[PDB]
């Protein structure tokens, strides 16, 4: 197929569907006519899109963990624990990494090994292998909405199965579930395959079935400048809306400076709404998700709580619709159900200690929001120019030319030229600009911010600072200070 | 010494890349020739690169937890490839979840790994062990 | 002695001293000549006053736990752990409650019983019984400054012993170590007895020895309105300065609304400096301490961390010089050294995650500060009016007439008329004013704020809401909402 | 419920007052005559109040941790006072620190307390126990 930012026709989509469902025998379990009626019978309390609307109406931040294991009963047991003992507002199912690479043969092997070992040897739930019948068992066993959380460049079959499975949200997008999660996949092909996932939600919404979509904001979770991360989310929201998506959660990964973070999340929500409306998408319901610190954690569990709850406080004060919970086991391995519920309990307690509180406007905040929107607009403007009005083509070309460039992405289609580093107050800034198309004024403000750190630490700003920042939180602080 | 060569990568269906960049930089700065095959690397890519570059050691990083599955068998393919005696290192977050480390270490040594590293291992440790093992301290 | 807000003469003070030192045989270990030379040999790193000056200069928040047990070696081992494994910046020694009531006989029994039992049966360190020799062994075993933390209406002997013992800060004051901590001590007597403690620091300062004093801000720890708490601390600062105190940490207990809390700490610091200067004390170095949530804690340890770390974030953004650390054992009992190091590590991580960050000014903040300063001025103004210019006499009369009224204080000299309650954003407000001398405009604003709560919860504001608020945090949230 | 009298206080050198206020409120609201002797109360004050008011029960609150010392002996003084069989309850945070609760309950029951309550006990629990014990549910 040729890539264009245009809604796929019904015939186009069906033709692709018949090919996708053949990629694993559980594809045979997907019946759209049957799935629509199943979906319509799920109570509103278990519909992710409808519960987001309620949370926005109530002014509350909802808490959602990450969770998944190889075997079906164990996976349900785990979700039930997070629900019941954790107090989760939303439930995930975290998909294993073989699934994410479309290796269902390896999924099956790992299911077998997990059965023998009595513990999960997969780092997540093999949804394709468990099929629609398994994903339905999961939904039926819990009392909260379910979302597929993962990181899959070609997610078409997974999406068909989890949504027919009654899972009413799908996370991801053609940039955010490519560049952080892949090496060899072109940006053209991941955008085409994510148009499928979005078009599938479009179909369901045309039938009156409401299903949330959530672009993955934090990307590599490693010093991503807010303006670069927001440009990706806004892009993914626009490309989703063109295929008919109506309920979108845009996301942002904590950088650590509270004002920068709140500015980023507000700019993200505002510019996303602004762009959708500017391009004629006038019926899209937009929510926000704040992810707690997605870089390296401290191994000490008490220090991990220091990270989890300061992150939550930022989320709370930002007015985030949703916050994704980290656990005291983050530095070490996939959390036990206990460690996970500790994360959720700590998180929800912080939220409840901050009920209705918001960060008030300040000059400091105003200034930072203006920086982030201008930066973001530089990028987006360039993308539209390169695509000659077509944002999907513009994205392909932006990656080809370093206009969009994600720090530390493994994708060979990512330039890897732009270098981020923190300033003296811990805000993430641009150290090296690469081909990111900023004006001199924007570039000079980043340099000015960064010189204040050089002066204070008595060393030139440098890649060594970057490495220090990569290690800082695991070593007990935000900023990679010398010694 | 005499520029020693290592193959460095991340095994299996694992896409984590930041540790790899740092390991590359640190071992390069310690004087090694780093042949970095990058992420999402199957066993056969470690072996091919070790053959072509006459590597002294293979450093297998595994962060995503399924390394327990992925790592099985490397030593035998290496021998079958004519790389008997090559040094095989494995580290990162090599099992799913928090586990008792001496049990984990044992399991991977049993797989034929010369050295096995726990979460949070500083590259300097691997660099010191490798210089010792290659008798170039 | 007659109570007047006037520095004691040297002769007056010496006469009192000869009386005080006879109250327990350890008083014979206090030699002021020898003690000044001992104190001057303490390195600056172990002097509480000096280190606070350093902290102010660096714009960092320092973390201090609470801690104390009956036996000397055990006590030392505990503090060393908190220093080494916890990372504390300042060390306490929390005095047991028998000492606080001057029952050294009971201390002694408790020391023997603890030896026999292999664990502390006292809820603190009996400094009078351990004497100067023991207090010095504590100091010599640590590498951080030491402060006596307690709640003692008649602290004169204690103060002579811990200061001669090398402890370079004493917490307390004539109001704050009476009303939350005693039932039958007149306000006149505790003001007089705290004049002694202040006067002793004054002596030491006249000799070139720097010693910190810290009025106890949180009082009963139970919904104390910022303006009532701040009036007490400002007063104790003024009364200490009159006796020659030169290094003063004023304190505030978290109420839980971040803007109210940061407004409260800034108003406290600013009005303390203003009042000191207006009354001619021009060489007083003032710092602030923020106490993490002093009300009932949740029993679950993960939720406890939610409270500990949210509280720290507020302290951090407030620019508190010091933060007092709570532990996950708070709801249950005196923390083990491990629970305590956990609280300190979580706290210090949060602080380090927020390095250099401050709440920027906003309209909301300026409005709250204006309310707080105004309320506080109303009270102080009346106090000076009642004392005909003498704030100490005015304090006694304020308590007699209920101008100053501390919620839930056990003191029978406390009116018990004023009643606090939270508003709809969790700010603590005045529900019943009793005899607190506010203008109608000030009362009206409190009423307005509370009505918003009534509207939202569907019930009139009431003492039932007060009870709900007293339990709310232990049941998982800041505001006692219906259910 | 049929009216009965209890003495309520906080023992020894303990000044905690908020729980006392709430316990008074809740027991009063449940139909008891609460004789509240308040904080910082020695044994003798509880006993005096019980006699003067012909109390059915004595509820000893201890929050500060030293109640393990302060609570020893009350049953004996009550017997000497002519209060044989009077109900004696103890609650709050009655020992220093987190301890294995079955150990603590036995310690205080061996001391002569009829009922021993752990941290965070709701008033309603003691109200139910007290009604049951006085055969007035
Ligand atoms: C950043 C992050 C990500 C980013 C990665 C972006 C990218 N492409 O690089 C994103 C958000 C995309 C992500 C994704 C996922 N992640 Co991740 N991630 C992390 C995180 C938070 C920090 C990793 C990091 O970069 N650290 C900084 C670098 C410098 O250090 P490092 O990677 O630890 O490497 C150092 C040391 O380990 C050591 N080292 C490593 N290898 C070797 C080898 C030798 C021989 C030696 C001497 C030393 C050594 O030296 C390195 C350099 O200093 C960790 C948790 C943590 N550490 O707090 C989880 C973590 C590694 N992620 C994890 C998982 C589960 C996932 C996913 C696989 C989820 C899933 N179910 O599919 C996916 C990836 C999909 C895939 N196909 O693999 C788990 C692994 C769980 C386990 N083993 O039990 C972790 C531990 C989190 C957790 N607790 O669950 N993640
Ligand atoms: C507020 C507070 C204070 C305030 C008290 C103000 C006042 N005068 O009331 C201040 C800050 C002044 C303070 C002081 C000190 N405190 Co204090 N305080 C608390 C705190 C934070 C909450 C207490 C509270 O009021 N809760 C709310 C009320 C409604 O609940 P409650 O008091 O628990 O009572 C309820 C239940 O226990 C139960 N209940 C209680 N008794 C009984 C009896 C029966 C028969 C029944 C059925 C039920 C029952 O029902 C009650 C009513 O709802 C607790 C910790 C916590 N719980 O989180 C520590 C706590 C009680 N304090 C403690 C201590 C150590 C002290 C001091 C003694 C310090 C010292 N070393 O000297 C001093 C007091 C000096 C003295 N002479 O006693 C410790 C006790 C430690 C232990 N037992 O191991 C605690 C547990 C904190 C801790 N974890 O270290 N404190
Ligand atoms: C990308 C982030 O997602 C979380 N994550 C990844 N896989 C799982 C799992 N199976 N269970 C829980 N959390 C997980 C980790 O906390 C990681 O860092
Ligand atoms: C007043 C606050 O001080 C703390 N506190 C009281 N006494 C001690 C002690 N000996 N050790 C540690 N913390 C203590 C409690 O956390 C309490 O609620
Ligand atoms: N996009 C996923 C990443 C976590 C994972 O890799 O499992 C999320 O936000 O949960
Ligand atoms: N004023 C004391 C109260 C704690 C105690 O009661 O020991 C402090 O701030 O530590």
């Amino acid at each position: 197929m040729e890539l264009k930012n245009k809604k796929w026709t019904d015939e186009e989509f069906h033709k692709q569907r018949e090919e996708v469902l053949q990629q694993w025998p559980t594809g045979k379990e997907v019946d759209l006519q049957e799935a629509v009626d199943y979906l319509k019978k799920i109570p509103a309390e278990k519909n992710f899109a409808e519960k987001l609307v309620l949370a926005k109406k109530k002014g509350i931040t909802m808490a959602q963990p990450r969770a998944g294991v190889a075997l079906l009963d164990e996976h349900i047991e785990l979700l039930r624990y997070l629900q019941d003992e954790g107090g989760a507002d939303f439930l995930p199912s975290t998909i294993d990494a073989y699934t994410r690479q479309n290796r269902y043969d390896e999924c099956e092997n790992g299911i077998k090994e997990s059965e023998k070992a009595g513990r999960s040897l997969l780092n997540g739930f093999p949804g394709v292998n468990f099929g629609v019948k398994g994903c339905r068992k999961v939904l039926e066993a819990v009392n909260l909405p379910l979302q597929a959380r993962h990181g899959t460049p070609d997610s078409r079959l997974l999406a068909e199965i989890i949504h027919a499975g009654g899972w009413t949200s799908n996370e991801g997008g053609g940039i955010s579930y490519n560049v952080p999660y892949a090496k060899n996949v072109t940006i053209e092909k991941s955008l085409l395959d994510w148009q499928y996932c979005d078009r599938l939600v479009g179909f369901y919404e045309e039938q009156g079935v409401h299903i949330n979509r959530e672009p993955f904001g934090p990307l590599t979770g490693t010093l991503v400048p807010p303006s670069m991360s927001n440009a990706v989310g806004i892009t993914e929201a626009l490309l989703a809306a063109e295929q008919g998506v109506k309920n979108i959660t845009v996301g942002y990964g904590e950088c650590g400076n509270m004002i920068q973070d709140i500015a980023a999340l507000r700019c993200l929500e505002e510019q996303t709404n602004e762009y959708l409306k500017a391009y004629g998408y006038n019926d899209v319901f937009v929510t926000t998700v704040f992810h707690q610190w997605m870089g390296g954690f401290p191994q000490d569990e008490s220090k991990a709580f220091g990270v989890i709850v300061t992150a939550t406080t930022i989320a709370a004060l930002a007015g985030a619709t949703k916050v994704i919970v980290k656990t005291p086991h983050e530095a070490i391995g996939i959390p036990t159900k206990e460690a996970n519920a500790a994360g959720i309990k700590a998180t929800k307690m912080a939220l409840n200690m901050l009920e209705g509180q918001r960060m008030p406007m300040s000059k400091e905040l105003e200034t930072e929001m203006a920086v982030i929107k201008a930066e973001t607009k530089c990028i987006l403007d360039k993308m539209f120019e390169l695509g000659k009005g077509d944002l999907a083509i513009g994205t392909v070309k932006a990656f080809e030319t370093g206009v969009m460039d994600i720090p530390f992405g493994p994708s060979k289609y990512n330039a890897g030229k732009m270098m981020p580093v923190r300033d003296n107050l811990g805000c993430v800034r641009y150290l090296e600009f690469g081909n990111v198309p900023f004006t001199e004024e924007i570039k000079n403000y980043n340099r000015e911010r960064l010189q204040e750190r050089a002066k204070f630490e008595g060393r030139d700003v440098s890649f060594q600072m970057v490495i220090d920042d990569i290690f800082a939180v695991g070593k007990g602080r935000l900023i990679g200070r010398p010694e | 010494m005499e520029k020693k060569t290592i193959v460095l990568g991340v095994i299996g269906s694992d896409c984590h890349a930041v540790g790899n960049k740092i390991l590359d930089h640190a071992f390069t700065n310690a004087g090694f020739n780093v042949v970095n095959i990058g992420v999402l690397s199957p066993q056969e890519n470690f072996i091919k690169a070790a053959i072509e570059t006459k590597a002294d050691a293979i450093l297998v990083s595994s962060l995503y937890g399924q390394g327990e599955i992925d790592c099985k068998g490397l030593r035998q393919k290496c021998d079958e490839a004519g790389l008997e005696g090559i040094l095989l290192y494995v580290g990162g977050n090599i099992v799913v979840g928090k586990q008792h480390w001496p049990d984990v270490e044992k399991r991977f040594k049993d797989m034929g790994y010369d050295r096995v590293y726990a979460p949070g291992t500083p590259p300097e440790v691997g660099i010191a062990d490798l210089k010792k093992d290659l008798n170039i301290e």
